[PDB]
DNA sequence: GATGTGTAGCTACACATC
DNA sequence: GATGTGTAGCTACACATC
């Protein structure tokens, strides 16, 4: 009797709430009324007993199913059990209708009961049986010790699920337990769980303190874009101050520095926002302020920063003004002079630039004033301080109008005397000659002062004591590749240069300290690129160079040697009293297959790769060994090498359909002597093994299609639709097809095939012949069923592509 | 040229997808209406609690762990802007 | 000012199927 | 693994709200 009506009031309440959640709120105050009858006359059991029953019909569900009201039911129903418990302990000073035991007995007997489908063979009840401890675990109260051992061990389990989604609530499960054993777990899935979205459900609900942050924070780099994004969208905005006092500065540094330059918009639109709207408004809008916890000596990053901050702040932009109150000056003032400067300048705000800024002969006095601070001198963390202001102040020199006469010849004084320190450091060399250049507006002009400058340094060595130091000639070549990298005219109307190439180049290429050497022939090579006889006339040594040398000189030799081909072309080989190309394309040879040397293969693949894109390369079988390395196992391992050839291979193959072709002509063997290099290396057994260092032959094949598909192409003149390039290459494909052994890579060529694309324009002759041999293949050498259906596909295609004959 | 732009307008944009290399590249183009909680289920509904038998259930032990940790590798940023320049003079730049 | 809430539409992922 | 379809998590601009 009792019992029954028991079930009848329990089970009509789920009956209805399963609908609507518009009278839950009743529901529950239904709920206590039912069970606080049922326990007076002593059938608390049997509420419990019924509660648990009606509550199994749901876990079966599917996630996402809309009778998971039923879940948000039972959560809302002992939540208020808890808090009329903690309530009623504060009314009373002693709980005289034993309110807590009912509660206590009441949990414990509920989460036993849904336990018992933790491992269910079901994928859906696993999840709901997590779903509802997750939603029910803040509000359990206290539990005795097996429960509790209970639940942990159970969770641990499942943060190991098939399903992905059962694992997102069984850390949900796991971040009420933290505060200690429960966070090594959530730390242990916040970086190897496959899934994304397990990582970031650890992620976003890990504690957050001074042990874990490290681990929150590796996420800025995670695959996913949205963990990616969450970073900065939520943790760093949630910490609001706390990045500047808890952070340490270097972790901190990195993060900007990942997120202004993450390959998505959305990653970079996240950390802009964290700068220019959350940190500048939680300072107060201090600008100064903000760029102090912006470390200045990382500039380039403090640039995307500010350039960003600009964008989204224009009012506070007109605002700042410098007056010749200069005394107030540090690096974040010099900084900003600097950014504000040339920001103006590349948005053209013709009533800023007017009157913000100082006049140039008024700058130079300033300039010099922290050049005589520093450098005539006569501490240390002021000497990197005040080199650091010189150096803002002379960025903006560098592109500063200079129609004054008199503010021109102001500060060519403060920089022909700057250049012409001995103890100048290379970053001031570096912009110091730039805004020599700038102020001379005559080659000739800037190079007869720059030769002085060297010159004059060369002689008080030489004079002072007949070759000069080594510590000097380090000085000039310096500042002479700092010069030459500005030349742009043939050595015949700068005579000088001869000179100075006669006096310290070309001895420094003869020198034995190894610095000097490779200095040497950086200057070398600059020389080179403006008189072609002296070209010609080294490309011999620097073949040797690139030969012989160490790992740091056969780097710079090499770079030489590229841009001397990007430059003069071919007419320095292949001639007379010249070199041989193939001299120098076996050169290139061992440099791409050094594997011992791995920063010089880059500049051997990045280089060989400018020189097909300008068509002075143009050797087939150079270029298929070039897309071999980067397929090759061994080279798999060079992250450098990796990134170069994964743009530089598209961009070949999409800037004009000459070098397309190049590629279909070539693809089909790459693919058959990758195909021998993969089955070749499953086979044998080495200690090393390792047979994943290689993509399978499926991608590669996959990678090859879209590099010749003529859709890719940058220009499109419109009959680039009746293309052949892709047919022709699948034809060569179907030809090499015969001399594969092996089924599955037969298969893994076969069933990619239909993501070429097909056109009524193709021509009809190419379209046929691929035809032939697809039909060939179909009919003879009988394949898998799901490779059939697969070469079936493309005849079909084929077959109806060619029946418009009209 | 207009070789350069026309090459610096189209890659830099959105062809990042693949800067990896590897296997990672893209370049891809009513029910249970309700329930009756009274009509009765006899014990062998109940059964949603069998145990898993030689379902798997679990991870291969293989996935468990990833010495990546599934982050990116350094970003070495090749643009056209890179290829385009020369190396030892970078202001200057090859037949483009 | 700052938080809600309506709409819509986007893109890299995850999901499903065999 | 090669298909095709589904969705979490924003992203933007519009207003009402306290």
């Amino acid at each position: 009797d009792i019992n029954t009506k028991i079930f009848n009031s329990v089970a009509e309440v789920f009956q209805k709430a399963q609908g609507s959640y518009a009278g839950h709120r009743k529901h529950i105050a239904v709920l206590k009324k039912i069970q606080s009858k049922a326990v007076e006359q002593g059938y608390e059991d049997a509420f419990n007993f019924w509660f648990d029953k009606l509550v199994t019909k749901i876990l079966p569900l599917k996630k996402n199913e809309i009778i998971d009201r039923i879940v948000k039911l039972v959560a809302a129903f002992i939540a208020s059990l808890e808090r009329e418990l903690i309530l009623a302990k504060k009314q009373n000073y002693k709980l005289t209708n034993d309110e807590e035991g009912i509660f206590s007995r009441f949990v414990d007997q509920f989460i036993r009961h849904v336990l018992r489908g933790v491992e269910s063979p079901d994928k859906n009840v696993r999840f709901r049986v997590l779903q509802l401890l997750a939603v029910i675990m803040d509000n359990i109260g206290e539990i005795d010790e097996s429960l509790f051992n209970l639940l942990i061990l159970s969770l641990n389990k499942r943060i190991y699920d098939r399903e992905p989604t059962v694992r997102i609530q069984a850390v949900f499960c796991l971040t009420k337990f933290q505060d200690f054993e429960a966070t090594r777990t959530l730390v242990a899935s916040i970086q190897n769980d496959p899934s994304a979205e397990v990582r970031r459900a650890a992620m976003l609900n890990l504690i957050n303190d001074n042990n874990t942050r490290p681990y929150i924070l590796e996420r800025a780099r995670d695959v996913n874009i949205v963990n990616r994004r969450l970073v900065y969208s939520r943790i760093l905005k949630s910490m609001g101050r706390k990045c500047f006092d808890d952070i340490e500065p270097h972790i901190f540094d990195q993060l900007i520095e990942w997120g202004l330059e993450d390959r998505e918009l959305s990653v970079r639109n996240a950390c802009k926002r964290l700068i220019a709207h959350d940190w500048l408004n939680a300072l107060d809008g201090d600008l100064i302020e903000l760029l102090e916890k912006l470390d200045v000596s990382r500039s380039s990053v403090c640039v995307k920063a500010i350039e960003a901050l600009f964008q989204s702040r224009p009012d506070i932009l007109s605002k700042i003004k410098f007056p010749s109150i200069w005394k107030d000056f540090t690096v974040e003032i010099a900084f900003l002079f600097r950014a504000i400067y040339l920001y103006c300048l590349d948005n053209n705000i013709t009533e800023m630039l007017e009157e913000n800024f100082p006049e140039a002969s008024k700058l130079s006095e300033h300039l010099n004033h922290y050049i005589l601070l520093r450098y005539h001198h006569n501490s240390h963390f002021d000497y990197n301080t005040l080199e650091f202001i010189i150096e803002q102040l002379s960025i903006a020199a560098e592109r500063y109008d200079y129609s004054d006469e008199v503010g021109r010849r102001s500060m060519l004084t403060v920089v022909r005397n700057m250049l012409a320190l001995t103890t100048l450091s290379e970053p001031l060399i570096k912009i110091g000659i730039r805004v020599m250049k700038s102020l001379s507006i005559n080659e000739k002009d800037f190079v007869t002062m720059a030769i002085e400058i060297i010159n004059d340094i060369r002689d008080d060595d030489i004079e002072k004591q007949k070759e000069a130091s080594s510590a000097t000639i380090v000085l000039c070549l310096t500042r002479s590749s700092y010069m030459l990298e500005l030349v742009n005219t043939p050595l015949t109307e700068n005579i000088l240069i001869a000179s100075l190439m006669d006096t310290l180049i070309t001895p420094a290429v003869r020198n034995t300290a190894p610095n000097i050497r490779e200095l040497g022939v950086k200057n070398l090579g600059l020389c080179c690129l403006l008189d072609v006889k002296l070209a010609i006339d080294n490309m011999y040594i620097l073949g040797m160079c690139v030969s012989k040398g160490n790992a740091s000189l056969k780097y710079i030799a090499l770079q030489v040697i590229v841009d001397i081909f990007s430059v003069h072309g071919n007419t320095v080989v292949d001639g007379e009293g010249k070199v041989d190309s193939i001299s120098l394309h076996k050169i290139f040879y061992k440099v791409l297959k050094n594997n011992g040397l791995p920063e010089c293969q880059v500049i051997a693949a990045e280089g060989l790769c400018k020189l097909f894109l300008a068509d002075v390369f143009t050797d087939d079988d150079l270029f298929e060994t070039l897309v071999l390395s980067y397929f090759s196992p061994i080279n798999s391992s060079n992250e450098a090498l990796v990134q170069a050839f994964a743009f530089c291979i598209p961009v070949y193959c999409f800037s004009h359909p000459a070098h397309q072709q190049r590629m279909s002509r070539t693809a089909a063997d790459i693919l058959l002597r990758l195909c021998v290099l993969w089955d070749d290396l499953q086979s044998s057994v080495i200690p090393e093994v390792d047979r994943e260092a290689m993509l399978k032959p499926n991608i590669i094949f996959q990678q090859l299609l879209f590099w010749t598909d003529p859709r890719n192409l940058v220009n499109q003149t419109g009959s680039t639709k009746k293309d052949t390039v892709q047919l022709t290459f699948l034809i060569d494909v179907l030809k090499i097809y015969a001399q594969i052994e092996k089924k599955e890579i037969k298969k893994m060529i076969i069933t990619n095939i239909n993501a070429i694309f097909l056109s009524s324009e193709q021509d009809y002759s190419t379209l046929k012949e691929l035809l032939e041999y697809s039909d060939d293949i179909a009919e003879n050498d009988n394949l898998d069923n799901v490779s059939k259906n697969a070469l079936d596909k493309l005849r079909n295609n084929l077959n109806s592509l060619i029946e418009e004959i009209n | 040229s207009i070789f350069e732009k026309d090459l610096m307008a189209y890659f830099d944009e959105n062809l990042n997808r693949n800067w990896r290399g590897r296997e990672h590249w893209k370049v891809r183009n009513k029910k249970v209406l309700e329930i009756d909680f009274f009509k009765t289920d006899d014990s062998f509904e109940d059964k949603v609690f069998a145990s898993k038998g030689r379902t798997k259930i679990d991870m291969p032990i293989k996935n468990r762990k990833n010495d990546t940790h599934y982050l990116l590798p350094d970003d070495f940023h090749f643009s056209t802007d890179r290829i385009t320049r020369l190396f030892i003079k970078p202001g200057q730049k090859m037949s483009l």
